[PDB]
């Protein structure tokens, strides 16, 4: 059951396999600074999300977390998308398919070619 | 010496009217042997002296198209300008000073404006700042108003305009050399200047150690004296 | 030692060397390595070769370069006495940075220090700032050579402008004009040339080049592409290429 990540400008959506795919949350970037999270339709009643995070990307990497079912601390492929778009990193739309585990989708005769100028 | 007062009379009525017709009147009175003095006499007679008519002169350059003639004058500029670096840095030389920003100014010109670089070779602009401030405080004034006359033209290329990597590791040392309690106001104001006319901020710039790097400004290869 | 592996140690006294070397050996056989691809853009293209720099933008922004390698030759085809290649290697964590594992684990067999990478590897901001003045880039009479150089190029603009890659391909080649006048994809060569076809490895196996170096690294993949173009320019052009139709144009891109 592979994931997704879509950057469409200032919005960053998870979406779980489902090849169709089902959003489980944004990150929407506001204004000036601010990160919106929104939960999917059912993702309120799914997750819960302890009250010690308050921040928007501490609820998302959270998320992720719970998603990829990855150890307390852990960085995953995920995260890495996540905390390269909350620095605006990700400044063209873009998207990022990944496994289970939140690790890259993994591509080996694509990379064959890359090395080998094929 | 009738052509001698020939070439002074080309450029005595240069403008942006007749630079096209004068472009012309040079090409069938000064031969290939009597190149190498031209470029001479334009650096060192109204180049050095004439800080208003750069761009004419710039121009004249474009419009005459001769790639030759560039690397002459390129070539003549930096003799001259080592000329000035390599000598007796009085403090009552005004005039010595002028020359040097002049050089400057024009070097940028050709150089940075064209999108071309100042080759490590021919004079490496960044141990001339450090290589200034460990010889005293009389070489600073010679090179930090020639450094920020030199960068004035980065801001008209696209290569070398300020997110340069070249260019902030420039504008990085002497964002250094403002931090300093012991660089006099004058100098202190010409880097607060640059910063403005490269429409970059001081306080964003990011000085780093190399002005505390003692074993790394004692092997500095020298452009001074 | 035909390639000297550049670490942050040795990078300011191997330039020395190398601002002498292309005032004589003005063609520059060059190749990198990066971690592989991750992105891909979302919307619908014009053409395959749009969607091909958007591609190529979306992941050089994002992922960072590994290693680069240069050699240097002249007209006739000839290497400066003792070292002809420089292979950099650039600063890279293997903990803090994206990747794509297939590459990780394919350069890792390579030969790949990931670890003196981390600890010893170059700025590629102080590496750009060292190579704008030393005549190699933005300079008249070099030649750069190159095989399926789309990534490649795009890394080198990525580090020399010091921002992101230009969102129309039409600024990006403007750009890449003026760092690189002069561009041979030996790739984009061998469409004109009688049955050559395949990878670098794949096609200098009919030109029956011998590979001096490791596989899959920039110091000797550069180096196999020199070979590559003047023994390729010696057969099939006939020791002259057009400038006016293959100077500029990359494979895949345009
Ligand atoms: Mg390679």
């Amino acid at each position: 059951m592979k994931r997704l990540i879509i950057c469409n400008g200032n919005k960053l959506t998870v979406c779980t396999q489902a090849e169709k795919y089902t959003p489980i949350f944004s990150l929407t970037k506001e204004s000036d600074n601010e990160l919106t999270l929104e939960l999917s339709g059912v993702a309120r009643g799914y997750y819960i999300i302890p009250s010690e995070l308050t921040s928007s990307q501490a609820r998302a990497a959270h998320l992720i977390t719970l998603l990829t079912r990855a150890e307390e601390s852990q960085t995953t492929d995920m995260h890495k998308i996540l905390n390269s778009f909350v620095s605006g990193k990700i400044t063209s739309g873009s998207m990022f398919n990944f496994e289970n585990d939140g690790s890259f989708k993994r591509e080996p005769e694509e990379a064959y070619n890359l090395i080998n100028k094929i | 010496e009738n052509i001698q007062e020939k070439i002074a009379f080309i450029f005595n009525n240069l403008s942006q009217s007749n630079m096209t017709q004068k472009v012309e009147e040079l090409k069938e009175t000064v031969k290939e042997e009597f190149m190498p003095w031209v470029s001479q006499y334009l650096v060192m007679k109204r180049v050095s002296i004439e800080p208003n008519f750069h761009s004419l002169y710039s121009n004249f350059l474009d419009t005459l198209k001769n790639p030759e003639f560039n690397k002459m004058v390129l070539n003549e500029t930096y003799r001259n300008i080592k000329v000035l670096l390599t000598s007796d840095k009085a403090a009552a030389n005004f005039s010595d000073r002028s020359l040097l920003k002049n050089l400057g100014h024009w070097l940028g010109m050709i150089t940075l404006a064209k999108n071309k670089p100042i080759l490590h070779t021919d004079l490496d602009v960044k141990s001339l700042l450090l290589e200034a401030y460990v010889k005293g405080q009389q070489e600073l004034l010679y090179v930090v108003p020639f450094v920020a006359k030199v960068l004035e033209s980065s801001i008209r290329s696209v290569v070398f305009r300020p997110p340069n990597p070249w260019t902030m590791a420039i504008m990085n040392v002497l964002a250094e050399l403002h931090q300093e309690h012991d660089l006099k106001l004058n100098l202190k104001f010409e880097i607060e200047v640059l910063c403005k006319n490269l429409a970059l901020d001081i306080n964003e710039l990011k000085p780093g150690n190399l002005l505390k790097d003692k074993d790394r400004l004692k092997n500095l290869d020298e452009q001074l004296s | 030692q035909r390639i000297c592996e550049v670490w942050a140690c040795n990078l300011d006294e191997e330039m020395k060397k190398i601002r002498q070397v292309i005032r004589k050996y003005n063609y520059v056989a060059m190749d990198t390595e990066f971690p592989g691809v991750v992105a891909r853009p979302i919307g619908e293209f014009r053409s395959n070769a749009d969607y091909q720099y958007q591609l190529l933008r979306c992941n050089v922004d994002l992922l960072k370069i590994i290693q680069l390698g240069l050699t240097f030759m002249n007209e006739q085809g000839e290497y400066p006495p003792g070292t002809s290649t420089w292979q950099f290697n650039f600063k890279f964590n293997l903990t803090e940075d994206m990747y794509a594992q297939d590459s990780i684990e394919l350069l890792t067999t390579s030969g790949i220090q990931f670890k003196k990478h981390e600890e010893e590897g170059i700025e590629t901001q102080y590496f750009a700032e060292l190579l704008m003045t030393s005549g190699v880039v933005l300079c008249e009479g070099v030649k750069w050579l190159s095989f399926h150089s789309g990534y490649d190029f795009g890394y080198l603009i990525k580090i020399l402008t010091n921002s992101n890659l230009p969102e129309e391909e039409l600024d990006f080649f403007e750009i890449l004009r003026l760092f690189f006048p002069v561009i041979y994809d030996v790739k984009y060569l061998m469409k004109s040339c009688k049955n050559l076809k395949g990878g670098l490895q794949e096609v200098a196996e009919q030109l029956e080049l011998e590979r001096i170096g490791p596989q899959h690294q920039a110091g000797s993949d550069s180096l196999l592409t020199g070979m590559a173009f003047f023994k390729m320019r010696e057969m099939f052009f006939e020791d002259h290429i057009d400038d006016a139709k293959y100077c500029g144009h990359l494979y895949g891109l345009g």
